[PDB]
């Protein structure tokens, strides 16, 4: 019903699956075991002509986060303002009142923290699209979910044998070689070594 | 107290700590698995004692 | 090619086999787990022993 | 301290030949729920059931579609399917923990951990909440 | 071995037609390549059938 | 000491005959994805209509003669299964109210 790899192709030394793909050993294997996802296409001209219109919504979405936590700020600056006047107004221990500042103080620091991880995890969604190169694994699968949803329409991505088989689909085989024939050609060390 | 083995492995001990000491063994032991501070002291007397 | 073999041999190539070629070697789907019948020891439709 | 912190998450990303191991991990995001999820999702389900059943006699010329009418019955209609699979993605670790001592003669232990997905499957679609019951007792029985 | 391959394989075949999370096919999936596997060359990745 | 075993399988010996057969025809069945198939059989039998294929899908006969299309019906739902257990203004209930939680989380 699906599709399955042969394991003598695979599992040998040297993994001859590996060296078609040029692909690690201990990355294959968690592609065909279902551990990981990888990147079976991807289109460099959709993005290369509306990555500007992407990377404004990218911007835009920043600056709501960062608006949204400038907001936070004010509300915790307010609120540790009301608890300065309420407690430098009646009789009440310095120890304490510096306690509850150090309280607000840490609010606040825990909202910049938060929305600086916030914007941490847009810049690196950003990063990896626009690193998308096919022949990729994306682990942990959390941020494929969320790389799959926005720009659904500009890449693809599977995981497994079927992910193996469409890759090796969309394989041009005389490319490669000839690519390896010049890298044969102007080489020295273990870079000519592998390639040969 | 008269080897210049066991003081050139003092020397080279490397890991200061009892308790890290029962973290280290934990951690070389049982690969795979969150090492904590109580179950390591009880594994080492489960094992040998 | 020669599938009746009356002893004229010259070569024994060797070759990876297609997923074409295995579904044309065959001689029909099997689809079920079943291999003899528990009680009169025939063998199942459709099973290892079809 | 930060020194059992990295330990832990070396120890954690590490490989193995067992399957079994990657599918206990794999099962081990979603937490559990409470009576009144259980209660809210089920609304959810039949709710969403009943909803592709209208559009199921909709589907004929029983009526035209107005475009906010037919959008959000298209968003209850597929809510109802998130909700049921959350129901199932919740009670895993209960098929686990029932098909854990049924081994040692036959089958290996991940078949009988996906027959009893099969029955949990089985017994959300054929459980009940006006009884006002855990789900769990109802869905021993068909694991 | 091809009677774990049917069984895998047919168990998969209802899991598609009835519609299930993406863990539960994924998991069979993952028991369908390595009961392929065993039956090409047992003991070959880990431990054998 | 000694132990046999014996496949359950009649062996007869006979002789090869080429020339002096039972004459029979030849019918060809069709599938889904565009296969033919051949099948020999035997004169003084009936012809049946389908035939399951060497392919492994169930293939018609490649002349029409309209057999009985399904004679079969579905076998269950989980919409049986709810409607079943509850009336159809029980559901409407549930519908109305869902209704009106997402209209009070969208626009109200």
């Amino acid at each position: 019903a699906a599709p399955v790899t042969h394991i003598w192709y695979f599992k040998g030394v040297p993994s001859r699956l590996g060296y078609l793909l040029d692909l690690a050993p201990k990355d294959l294997e968690k592609i065909i075991y279902f551990a990981a996802y990888v990147i079976t296409s991807v289109d460099e001209e959709m993005r290369h002509n509306e990555l500007s219109t992407l990377e404004a919504e990218m911007a835009v979405e920043r600056k709501a986060v960062e608006d949204q936590r400038d907001g936070e700020l004010e509300a915790r600056a307010q609120k540790l303002e009301a608890d300065l006047a309420e407690l430098e107004a009646e009789g009440a221990k310095a120890d304490a009142r510096r306690k509850v500042r150090d309280g607000g103080e840490r609010e606040m620091r825990q909202i910049r923290d938060r929305a600086q991880r916030e914007l941490d995890r847009l810049e690196d969604i950003w990063s990896t699209f626009t690193k998308l190169a096919p022949k990729q694994l994306i682990v942990d699968e959390n941020l494929y979910r969320e790389l799959v949803d926005r720009y659904g329409e500009y890449f693809t991505g599977a995981m497994g044998a079927e992910s193996i088989q469409k890759l090796i689909e969309n394989f041009d085989i005389d490319a490669e070689a000839e690519s390896l024939r010049d890298v044969i050609r102007n080489g020295k060390g273990q870079k000519k070594l592998r390639a040969l | 107290g008269f080897s210049e083995i066991m003081r050139s492995t003092l020397e080279k001990d490397n890991t200061v700590g009892t308790d890290e000491a029962l973290l280290d063994i934990y951690r070389k032991l049982r690969p795979g698995e969150p090492p904590t501070k109580e179950s390591a002291q009880t594994l080492l007397e489960n094992l040998f004692f | 090619g020669a599938m009746l073999d009356v002893n004229f041999f010259d070569e024994l190539r060797i070759g990876l086999a297609t997923a074409e070629d295995i579904r044309q070697w065959s001689y029909g789907e099997v689809k079920k787990p079943e291999t003899i019948n528990y009680r009169t020891l025939k063998p199942e439709k459709d099973g290892l022993f079809c | 301290s930060e020194a059992l912190r990295q330990a832990r998450k070396d120890a954690e990303l590490t490989a193995s030949a067992d399957s079994v191991r990657a599918y206990l991990k794999q099962i081990g995001k979603v937490a559990l729920l409470n009576a009144e999820e259980e209660v809210e999702l089920a609304k959810r389900i039949e709710a969403g059931l009943y909803a592709t059943q209208l559009m199921t006699e909709l589907s004929e010329r029983g009526e035209k579609l107005p475009a906010a009418q037919r959008r959000d019955m298209m968003w209850i209609c597929r809510d109802g399917d998130r909700a049921k699979n959350h129901l199932l993605e919740a009670n895993l670790r209960l098929v686990v923990s029932l098909a854990k001592r049924y081994t040692g003669r036959g089958m290996a232990f991940l078949d009988l951990i996906q027959e009893g997905n099969l029955g949990l499957i089985r017994a959300v679609e054929k459980f009940d909440y006006t009884k006002g019951y855990k789900f769990s007792t109802y869905a021993t029985w068909w694991i | 071995l091809y009677r774990r391959v049917i069984n895998r394989n047919n168990r998969l075949k209802r899991l598609i037609d009835l519609g299930a999370p993406e863990i539960i096919v994924n998991n069979e999936k993952r028991m369908l390549q390595e009961s392929v596997d065993a039956l090409f060359d047992n003991g070959r990745r880990g431990r054998p059938v | 000491r000694v132990l046999r075993g014996s496949r359950l399988g009649a062996v007869s010996y006979e002789t090869d005959r080429n020339h002096d057969l039972a004459p029979r025809q030849i019918a060809r069945y069709r599938t889904d994805n565009g296969e033919e198939f051949e099948v020999p059989f035997a004169d003084d039998a009936e012809i049946p209509g389908t035939w399951l294929c060497r392919n492994g899908m169930e293939g018609t006969l490649i002349e029409g003669d309209l057999p009985e299309p399904k004679k079969v019906k579905p076998p269950r739902t989980h919409w049986d299964m709810l409607l079943e257990r509850r009336s159809i203004e029980e559901l409407e209930e549930l519908l109305k109210e869902r209704l009106e939680l997402i209209r009070s989380r969208r626009r109200g």
